[PDB]
């Protein structure tokens, strides 16, 4: 899979959230996932967030068509890690997701180009 | 967490020093080195393993990435002797490692010793201050030992050391034995010994009171 | 140039609240976090804590249960407060600018890149008294003389010799805290005035060393 270059905050963010905390999306939601493997494993971190906004569908929409073959359990493990921990933290679990919604965007641009 | 390699590195002046810090765990190429020099703050010299710092001169460089880290001075200048730290990241309980503390070398030098007995000021204000001065040795390692009529003192007396001396290279140390003057004055022998590996044998400075 | 400003008090007793203030001058406090460091007698340099523009902070877990880090953005100033002060405590106090940003792999750095010259804080139970100065009459073929500035408190003294005229030879030690709480220091040499001034007492000394 893949999204194109083409395709307000601003990184000022570590003035309002301490850097040194852990973040949601972070090197170990990559672990054992390969680099041709990425977009797909940032794909579906998109689709478990907005489903559970109008830039994010319009990279989502396109994403429809990624899909990797063989056995994609190795990538799922590490999403319901994330999942896992958006809800265990209840409301937290979710503002701790929508506050890091750049990040998510960061990772996405990166991985997909 | 980090180690610095080694705790001491003595070195002439115009010679190369290599310092080296690893990390237990990976920090990326997010490491920096600080100097500090006695008495003042530390000064940030390195960051992100290679790049120099506001005003740090070009005999500084950096190199190393995931786990090892070296710090190089090309060319050591008189201002360079002082401790190195490293730091990556915010790391606790120790954010900075141990430290390197970049000494000069110099040929082994025998202290001249000096023995003070308490002046009379003193005496007639009820304490008695003897003074064992160790002058301008190298290296720093010696050992000074009080008795009084020869019998070996323990938690009386109190040591002090110089910074090295820039011009020369040495150190100079000071051991103060404190009694009172009731218990001095029932004494006759003062003597403090010293060992260094500069002399042929331990000697010994002493006087009667 | 950025210049960070500690200001506080050199000297407390134990059980005070040690409180500092820094002020951050020629830069803006946005973008940087802002941390204070202490370096106790014979250590590295101690991290114990940091303050972020929006007013979070971060503590050193060992003085969690003591510390408070805050700041004025409208004064450019952040403050250190920790409580119940000991003897474990004496050290000097740094505050730091902190730059921080996003680097390696979702990760990121953390550099004190502009420190304050540093504020001594000592902790002691101990009062102002001047120093007595006394006079201290193997190779070379030299002779040493000196003085031992002796009983003060607090620190410091500053020695000269001969008004200042006489410098070379001239080792004055790093004072010792004795076991009364007192400081003592000498001051050697191998005319001989040694001039002894300790302005907590408003001491001035000069004290004339004979064989």
């Amino acid at each position: 899979c893949r999204l194109d270059k083409s395709n307000m905050l601003a990184k000022e963010a570590w003035n309002w959230d301490d850097i040194t905390d852990v973040r949601l999306i972070g090197e170990k939601l990559f672990h054992g996932v390969s680099m041709s493997e990425r977009c797909y494993l940032m794909k579906q971190v998109l689709n478990f967030t907005l489903e559970e906004v109008p830039f994010l569908a319009r990279l989502s929409n396109r994403l429809s068509t990624c899909h990797i073959e063989g056995d994609d359990l190795h990538i799922q493990r590490n999403v319901q890690k994330l999942k896992d921990t958006v809800k265990k933290l209840g409301e937290s679990g979710e503002i701790k997701a929508i506050g890091e919604l750049d990040l998510l965007f960061m990772s996405l641009r990166n991985a997909c180009i | 967490e980090l180690t610095q390699s080694p705790a001491t590195l003595s070195l002439s002046p115009g010679e190369r020093a290599t310092l080296s810090c690893r990390a237990s765990q990976s920090v990326g190429r997010n490491l920096g080195w600080y100097q500090q020099k006695p008495g003042q703050a530390p000064r940030l010299l390195i960051y992100d393993a290679s790049n120099r710092a506001t005003g740090i001169p070009a005999r500084f460089s950096g190199s190393g990435s995931g786990t090892d880290f070296t710090l190089t001075i090309s060319s050591l200048e008189p201002e360079d002797f002082a401790v190195y730290y490293c730091q990556a990241r915010l790391l606790l309980p120790q954010t900075f490692g141990q430290g390197t503390k970049v000494e000069i070398k110099r040929t082994v030098a025998a202290p001249s010793v000096f023995i003070f007995p308490p002046s009379d000021e003193q005496l007639k204000s009820g304490t008695a201050s003897v003074v064992c001065l160790l002058n301008n040795f190298y290296p720093r390692e010696a050992k000074v030992q009080w008795k009084v009529d020869n019998a070996l003192q323990s938690g009386n007396s109190q040591e002090s050391v110089t910074e090295q001396d820039s011009k020369d290279s040495t150190y100079s140390l000071s051991s103060t034995l404190t009694l009172s003057k009731a218990d001095y004055e029932k004494h006759k022998v003062y003597a403090c010994e010293v060992t260094h590996q500069g002399l042929s044998s331990p000697v010994t400075k002493s006087f009667n009171r | 140039e950025v210049q960070l400003l500690e200001s506080g008090p050199g000297l407390l007793k134990p059980s005070e609240t040690l409180s500092l203030t820094c002020t951050v001058s020629g830069g803006s406090m946005i973008n940087y976090y802002w941390s204070w460091i202490r370096q106790p007698p014979g250590e590295r340099p101690q991290w114990l804590g940091h303050i972020i523009y929006g007013g979070t902070t971060k503590y050193n877990p060992s003085l969690e249960s003591r510390i408070t880090i805050s700041r004025d953005i409208s004064k450019n100033q952040f403050s250190l407060r920790l409580n119940s002060v000991t003897a474990a405590d004496t050290a000097i106090y740094y505050c730091a600018r902190v730059a921080i940003g996003v680097s390696g792999f979702l990760n990121y750095y953390y550099y004190m890149d502009v420190w304050g010259s540093g504020t001594a804080v000592t902790v002691s139970s101990a009062s102002t008294k001047g120093p007595s100065v006394f006079p201290l009459a193997t190779s070379g073929g030299t002779a040493a003389l000196g003085c031992l500035v002796k009983d003060y408190f607090p620190e410091p003294v500053t020695v000269s010799w001969n008004s200042g005229a006489l410098t070379s030879g001239v080792h004055t030690f790093p004072a010792v805290l004795q076991s009364s709480g007192l400081y003592s220091l000498s001051s050697v040499v191998t005319t001989y005035i040694c001039n002894v001034n300790h302005k907590p007492s408003n001491t001035k000394v000069d004290k004339k060393v004979e064989p």
